């Protein structure tokens, strides 16, 4: 944000924004972890994943934490039972177009092979050899630079992706 | 209207209301500053006591403030014996049974306290300990720290490190780093605003040889009082702060005892300027303003006159 | 031993009753008791249970429904059905390549 | 216009079950938990002192009664064991927030005779014994009535109370503190009535009386089948019960910041 | 839904008290139990 | 009618969640399975 | 809340929470990127059982052996692969685990990490690295005798 | 009935309570609270002890202030009934071999 | 929260014509302990005041109707009046609350005239000085005279007297005659010993306490009653009074040295009243 | 700050009421052979004193007379008069009683509106607290 004509970082409290958008999470009656719809006005919202690095050594209580470790099954893992039912042209990703072609095209949408081949074409055209170091300027994860081209270039051919400082826009962390 | 402290002894007719098992522990010398003792006075506690020679002198320090402040109930000094070799756990409990024997003999419950020193600890031990909150109405401490920041953080980390030591999931990196973090900052004892209780703090209470075993990890505060009991007292506790470099960081007070801004004396710069009769006017002003909040006469009269003025407003709004 | 109402009654209501209709005493309620679940009382792990616990939508005879939700809505339905049939054909051919 | 007044009045009657306040946060909820604990810790001494003092009082009066039983005045017994039925008088005065002031006549001698009218109390009270005095077939001595007319009262009260209890248990279930309070009240009433018809059963039948007196087990099992069973009050908590991670309440946690 | 539901109430109660009065003119002394409103006292109407 | 229940919470591989609280005021899959208005969906629907 | 409760077992020797998975109930779930290096093994129980002498009159050993037999039945070892199991002795087969999630190497050389010292006495740190009846141990720590 | 972090005060019953200083007819004043809008410092007529003084006044009209003796009341009323109970304690009644007595009356 | 005797009857007692031989032979005496109400409520603890704040805030926020500040505000919002003068605005309702102008004048008068009575008595402000000089010079100190009934309005003040012959502190006593009951004995005691100058309410029927005298072979029944109003003239006390005292639950242990029996103090303490119950 | 006063004055009232009801209880314990001890006493005081008040729209609730017997009037403490909300527990809020009367159709709308005046409801409440009321000795 702009202070004295100069770009300065602000810590926006996004928590406020979530509770402004969805006021009904504040009114808490002692049945409501389990009601079917958490907000009657967004009825498709089910979970909100909060990501913050809390530097405490103790883990969080498992009822706010999702299980990320170990075998999730007995007989076979269901992800490869699922992956047979998925097709490489199934779109999975969406990005903004700051200059939309038409009124209609808002977020242009990407698929498996779009991303994979973007990454491979970039990795093939420049040149990339294993364990060679490959940097990305930050704040590019919302346009297909650090979201698509870079990390898939790092994945497809052997390389090492490198993130510089989390943001760009100020002189100090430049 | 400067008025000295008159020495006093509890007579044997008043000694009977104290139980025969503790009739041994109410002391020989006491004091009354005010002409009349009231149903409940201001009771003033101070540093450790060896004989009455130091008591007479200790008296004078509070004499100026007490004389500036008029309390119908006035004030009683209860001295505190330094220590007893016979029992390791004797000290705070001796002070317990002693102060409450004195209160029983004077037929006094519900009492405001003042302490500059060790006695405050004792008073917390009144309020913090179960089954002696009903005696202490209000604790006030002039500059004495009950709790400090570093105890708060370090004890937080000790609890969390206990939990983490019990948990297998926590990797050895974070655990070892937390251990070196605690060992990097080891708690120094409370700052002591008493000339004679420094030896008491270093020797008895806060000696590093005892209070933490498996050093810097498991802290036994059972000698004084744990943290949960400190955090557990809701008795109103007012902290007085001199208006220059203080003791008793009030962040920790406002975190533990509650959210109340410590009364700051403007006249003082540092402490030891508290007991001079320059700042005594402001200090006694604060003390009196704090006393009259809890006396039924004062706040019932106050709210009555507010209601009366509100009706006056209704009366001139009538026409 | 037994009680006339069967559960030990909490002090709130008690002290509320013998100081008639007043709750100023214990208002901070203890947390509820736990019910422990026996982990060996559970049935043996079943394969079909592993198949359907995810609850996928592909086992419907109406069509490949999961296919419809992964496909654009911009297409007329009768031209979209024979589209989704084509992607569900390619998933098959690829399944066979894998095999 | 009277019906819309009635409607708004109904509106004033209805209690709504409303959620927790959204302005609540973690620290003030936690420190009111804290303050509640401090207060209970404070009232512990008062209530256990009160408890044991009542105990001692009843011990003293019990040994007084057994004194006069021992000395052999068996008349004095049975006129001392009837309830002294006169209430505290009209000059028995409220302990009052302030003392009375010097020479106060009401309004300092300003009389408004409209305000000194004595009036009705609602609802009008009537009690199950009022049918026995002011209704049909009155008794010549009302506090002194013969046994079976009291027994009929007991047996009709068990049935009518049971019925009412069932009805309101159907139409308006209540749980939690007030729920348990109410259920405890009903249970206690039933216990009382039950023991009443019990002592009728013991005082007419001397054989059941002496077989009751002869052993102990028979006593407590007869207590069991008749619903006379103790009321368990759980112990006093002075501190926070340590929680398992599953011990969280069923709503979304309070907002910290 | 709610508004017309709560209006229906005030409609039906004045209806039924009108019918209570029109049963009370014909001298039928209706007990309290066979009335649907079973705390109702007709002498108050 | 308070619409809620533990059904929305995904339970994988066995449901160990207390079963008295699964669906509250919502029709179960069993309730629609015993109530369908069609009849005999064909053997080729398998 | 008896109908609304997160499942709590008393014997996690099967480590069922890795297998029978119940969703976090909380609307706000907290997922860092740090928690990928956190091994999620069940908490240390009270009554550490492997210290127990298997005396026939001892109650904790009785309840433990019936627990073990029921675990053997639910995984269908007992009827099926191994029809007769006399439970006499209290067995503990323990592994020198470092609790490292994946397989690692040496940063200094590029070698496989050297074989750890064989465990002398059982400890609480050692507890989930044993063979229990039914539990899960990572492959990365099962690499040595 | 479910476990809640907030303290359990019986919520959503007590509509609203505004405190008021009430001056009793002896000049002492209490503070008691009500449901509706109440003005402060209400001067109260028709009190308990005021009604007591009214009763004393109208017993002075008759002359009955003096005393009512039960000990030097020497009445021979003795009528022994076999089975009788004290109806004034209904929860615990008992079948005693009792003695008949008239209740004391004070008309007013 | 007092009840009035509604229809409730009260049964007198019976002077049994049988002259009781025990009441003649063995000495049964009835003693009355007379206590006065606390005039005022107990002063609270600051814990109590702070929790009062807490509970007020929470009833404030969890009230049956939240946004509406009263019943008056509630109905006025809905355009309907509760008042007899059918007024809506709550301020003008609480301005003349009773619609009587004479009452308004009473209000103005009380507004200028009235001041609350300070609740502390000059009686109980105690001197260590003069009394310790009395104790030092005499070498023996006895409790200050509790003769005053106005002493402290907070607790229950009881009545303790001393037999002039006995020279020790004792509750008022009277011997029981043949025909009358214990209730009646206590009542004739209070009445005739004070000479009908007391309105004395009596709580119970049965006697409260019993203490033995082996030297007298006598049983004493201690009996608790409340003092309403009157003029307690103590010259008329037949068992030889020297001084009376109005005595809180606390100092009855203070009175033990000049007390006639050690058992009597313990029992009297047990059935003595208290307003707080913290001791 | 009323209830805090209320239970102190209630604790004062309890042993005074105990003194009178102890004869009755003691008589009852040699017939039933029950134990006379605190656990008996306090459950005797609980049934007298705590009496929950119901919605009163039920009518079934209003009908319950057990609380008002002669022993129950003679063992009950005066605590309820001191605090309005304990009164609101045992009885209900004085307006909410009277409108409940017209809810169960036990009263005309007009005769509720008649008595439901603020001026009335102040007076009946102070009268009720202090123990002053109208007596009809003959009910029907």
């Amino acid at each position: 944000e702009v202070k004295q004509g100069v770009l300065v970082e602000r810590n926006m409290h996004f928590w406020d924004m979530i509770y402004n958008v969805i006021p009904e999470l504040g009114l808490s009656y002692p049945g409501q972890r389990f009601q079917w719809v958490h907000s009657q006005e967004f009825f498709f919202l089910k979970k909100v994943v909060i990501t913050d690095h809390n530097m405490n050594l103790l883990g969080v209580t498992p009822m706010r934490k999702m299980l990320v470790w170990g075998p999730f099954s007995y007989y076979e893992q269901r992800l490869r039972r699922l992956s047979a039912l998925l097709h490489p042209d199934d779109p999975i990703l969406a990005l903004e177009d700051p200059h939309p072609a038409l009124e209609d095209k808002l977020h242009i949408t990407y698929s498996h092979r779009n991303c994979i081949n973007a990454g491979f074409l970039f990795g093939n055209l420049m040149g990339l050899k294993a364990e060679s170091r490959f940097g990305v300027m930050p704040n590019h994860h919302v346009d297909p630079v650090g979201a698509i081209v870079a990390p898939y270039a790092a994945l497809t051919t052997g390389a090492v992706l490198v993130h510089i400082h989390s943001d760009m826009f100020t002189d100090d962390h430049a | 209207q400067h008025a000295s402290f008159t020495p006093f002894s509890i007579q044997p007719w008043q000694a009977r209301c104290v139980g025969a098992s503790r009739r041994k522990l109410l002391p020989q010398m006491l004091m009354y500053h005010g002409a009349r003792l009231g149903p409940r006075p201001l009771i003033i506690l101070d540093h450790s006591t060896k004989g009455e020679a130091g008591v007479a002198e200790a008296a004078r320090k509070y004499e100026s403030i007490l004389s500036q402040l008029s309390w119908d109930y006035g004030a009683v000094y209860i001295p505190l014996h330094a220590q007893c070799t016979d029992s390791s756990k004797d000290l705070l409990e001796q002070s317990c049974q002693r102060i409450c024997a004195v209160m029983d003999a004077l037929d006094v419950r519900w009492t405001h306290f003042l302490t500059y020193s060790y006695g405050a600890l004792v008073a917390v031990r009144m309020a913090s300990s179960q089954e002696f909150p009903h005696r202490v109405g209000t604790l006030m401490s002039l500059d004495t720290p009950l709790v400090t920041r570093e105890f708060l953080r370090n004890m937080e980390q000790r609890e969390d490190i206990a939990k983490a030591e019990r948990d297998i999931n926590v990797p050895e990196d974070g655990l070892a780093f937390a251990k070196q973090a605690l060992l990097s900052s080891l708690e120094g004892p409370l700052p002591c605003p008493a000339a004679e209780d420094e030896s008491l703090y270093r020797d008895y209470l806060f000696d590093p040889n005892r209070i933490f075993g498996a050093g810097g990890l498991v802290r036994d505060e059972s000698r004084y009082v744990p943290l949960k009991s400190l955090l557990g007292v809701r008795h109103p506790v007012q902290l007085i702060v001199p208006s220059a470099n203080p003791l008793s960081d009030a962040a920790a007070h406002s975190e533990v005892f509650g959210h109340r801004r410590p009364a700051v004396v403007k006249c003082c710069q540092r402490h030891e300027d508290l007991f001079k009769e320059s700042a005594a006017k402001e200090v006694a002003g604060v003390l009196g303003a704090w006393m009259r909040r809890f006396e039924p006469d004062c706040f019932i009269s106050k709210r009555y006159e507010q209601a009366a003025n509100e009706m006056g407003q209704l009366m001139l709004s009538t026409a | 031993n037994r009680s006339l109402l069967g559960y030990p009654l909490r002090r709130a209501a008690a002290m509320e009753m013998l100081y008639g209709g007043i709750c100023i005493q214990h208002l901070a309620q203890p947390p509820f008791p736990l019910r422990k679940i026996q982990s060996e009382s559970l049935p043996p792990p079943s394969l079909q249970g592993e198949r359907d616990d995810l609850e996928l939508e592909v086992k419907d005879s109406t069509g490949n429904v999961m296919g419809y939700r992964l496909f654009p809505v911009n297409i007329g339905i009768r031209a979209r059905t024979e589209s989704v049939r084509v992607r569900s054909e390619d998933c098959y051919k690829r399944f066979l390549a894998q095999k | 216009n009277e019906e819309k007044w009635a409607q708004a009045a109904m509106e004033y009657l209805h209690e709504k079950r409303h959620c927790n306040d959204s302005r609540k946060r973690q620290h003030d909820v936690d420190n009111e938990r804290r303050m509640a604990f401090a207060f209970d810790r404070y009232c512990s001494v008062n209530e256990k002192i009160f408890t044991e003092r009542l105990s001692r009082l009843s011990d003293r009066m019990t040994e007084a009664l057994e004194t006069i039983k021992q000395l052999g005045m068996d008349h004095a017994l049975e006129e001392a064991l009837m309830l002294s039925s006169e209430q505290p008088p009209l000059n028995f005065r409220r302990p009052t927030l302030t003392p009375p002031v010097a020479g106060y006549e009401p309004g300092f001698g300003l009389d408004v005779p409209q305000l000194r009218s004595r009036q009705a109390e609602y609802p009008p009270v009537g009690r199950p014994t009022d049918a026995m005095e002011f209704g049909e077939e009155k008794d010549p001595s009302f506090p002194l009535v013969e046994s079976f007319r009291v027994e009929d009262l007991t047996t009709q009260c068990l049935n009518e109370l049971e019925e009412r209890h069932g009805e309101i248990r159907e139409a308006a279930p209540t749980t939690g503190v007030e729920g348990e309070a109410w259920e405890a009240y009903v249970a206690l009433q039933k216990k009382a009535l039950a023991r009443q018809q019990l002592i009728f059963e013991l005082c007419n039948n001397g054989e059941l009386r002496e077989r009751y007196d002869s052993d102990v087990a028979f006593r407590q099992r007869v207590w069991e089948e008749r619903g006379m069973l103790p009321l368990e009050i759980e112990r006093e908590r002075l501190h926070e019960e340590p929680r398992h991670y599953a011990q969280e309440p069923a709503y979304h946690p309070f907002r910290k910041m | 839904q709610f508004r017309k539901l709560q209006d229906t109430f005030w409609s039906n109660r004045k209806v039924l008290v009108n019918r209570v009065k029109s049963m009370y003119n014909q001298g039928a002394r209706t007990s309290a139990k066979d009335m649907p409103i079973k705390t109702i006292n007709i002498k108050a109407f | 009618v308070w619409l809620g229940g533990t059904a929305a919470n995904t339970s994988l591989g066995r449901d160990v969640m207390p079963s008295t609280g699964k669906y509250i005021n919502i029709v179960s899959p069993t309730d629609v399975a015993a109530n369908i208005s069609a009849g005999a969906m064909p053997p080729e629907a398998n | 809340d008896t109908m609304f409760q997160y499942p709590v077992y008393e014997n996690e020797l099967d480590t069922p929470h890795l297998f029978n998975i119940t969703e976090p109930p909380d609307f706000f779930v907290y997922w860092n990127v740090s928690d990928f290096e956190r091994t999620s093994y069940p908490p240390l129980p009270e009554e550490d059982h492997r210290l127990l002498l298997p005396l026939s009159g001892s109650a904790p050993w009785k309840q433990h052996r019936k627990r073990s037999l029921k675990y053997l039945r639910k995984h269908e070892i007992l009827p099926n692969y191994l029809p007769h199991v006399r439970q006499d002795v209290n067995l503990s087969v323990v592994f020198p685990g470092v609790y490292a999630t994946r397989a690692r190497l040496c940063e200094e050389t590029g070698e496989p990490l050297p074989p750890p010292p064989p465990v002398s006495r059982m400890t609480h740190r050692n507890f989930w690295m044993t063979a229990h009846c039914g539990n899960y141990i990572e492959l990365a720590d099962l690499q040595h005798p | 009935g479910m476990f809640a972090e907030e303290l359990s005060i019986e919520r959503s019953r007590f509509p609203r309570f505004h405190s008021t200083f009430t001056i009793q007819t002896d000049g002492s004043l209490n503070e008691r609270e009500f449901e509706f809008a109440v003005p402060p410092i209400v001067t109260l007529f028709h009190d308990r002890l005021s009604a007591h003084r009214e009763r004393q006044l109208e017993l002075a009209k008759i002359g009955k202030l003096r005393k009512e003796r039960n000990w030097e009341t020497e009445q021979k009323g003795e009528e022994s009934v076999s089975m009788a109970c004290n109806a004034l304690a209904f929860p615990y009644c008992i079948p005693k071999n009792m003695l008949k007595r008239s209740r004391v009356v004070d008309p007013l | 929260g007092f009840h009035s005797q509604h229809r409730t009857p009260v049964l007198p007692q019976v002077p049994a014509a049988e002259v009781q031989q025990a009441a003649s032979e063995s000495k049964v005496r009835v003693a009355y302990l007379l206590h006065r109400q606390p005039v005022v409520k107990p002063t609270p603890h600051p814990l109590e005041m702070e929790m009062a704040f807490l509970l007020q805030r929470e009833h404030q926020r969890y009230s049956r109707h939240e946004s509406s500040e009263s019943a008056t505000h509630f109905m006025a919002q809905r355009g309907q009046s509760i008042d007899a003068l059918n007024r809506t605005d709550p301020r003008q309702i609480q301005s003349n609350f009773f619609g009587l102008e004479l009452y308004q004048d009473a209000m103005r008068v009380v507004l200028q005239r009235y001041k609350p009575e300070r609740r502390v008595t000059p009686r109980d402000l105690w001197d260590p000085a003069t009394y310790g000089s009395s104790n030092a010079n005499s070498n023996a100190s006895s409790p200050p005279t509790r003769h005053s009934l106005h002493r402290k309005l907070d607790d229950y003040l009881h009545l303790i007297v001393r037999d002039e012959a006995s020279g020790k502190w004792t509750v008022p006593q009277t011997e029981l005659r043949g025909r009358e009951t214990l209730r009646m004995a206590a009542e004739r005691a209070i009445a005739t010993d004070n000479g009908e100058g007391l309105d004395c309410y009596v709580w119970s029927n049965a006697p409260q306490a019993t203490v033995p005298n082996a030297n007298d072979g006598s049983w004493l029944f201690i009996y608790v009653a409340t003092y309403l109003s009157g003029r307690p003239k103590f010259s008329e006390f037949r068992p030889k009074t020297i001084d009376h005292a109005w005595v809180t639950r606390h100092e009855m242990m203070q009175y033990e040295e000049n007390f006639q029996s050690p058992e009597l103090v313990r029992v009297l303490l047990d059935i003595s009243a208290d307003s707080t119950f913290e001791s | 700050m009323n209830d805090i006063y209320a239970r102190r004055l209630a604790q004062a009232t309890m042993f005074h009421q105990l003194m009178r009801c102890h004869g009755t209880l003691w008589a009852a314990t040699q017939v039933t052979k029950e134990q006379m001890d605190y656990n008996f006493i306090r459950e005797e005081f609980m049934r007298v004193n705590g009496r929950r008040a119901m919605p009163l729209l039920l009518g079934a609730a209003a009908n319950e007379n057990l609380h008002q017997l002669h022993l129950s009037h003679l063992s009950e403490h005066c605590a309820w008069g001191e605090s309005a909300r304990a009164l609101a527990v045992q009885r209900q809020t004085p307006l909410s009683q009277r409108v409940a009367a017209l809810g169960r159709m036990a009263e005309t709308i007009h005769q509720v509106k008649t008595a439901s005046t603020v001026q009335n409801l102040f007076n009946e409440q102070i009268s009720c607290m202090e123990g002053i009321s109208s007596f009809e000795e003959e009910p029907l």
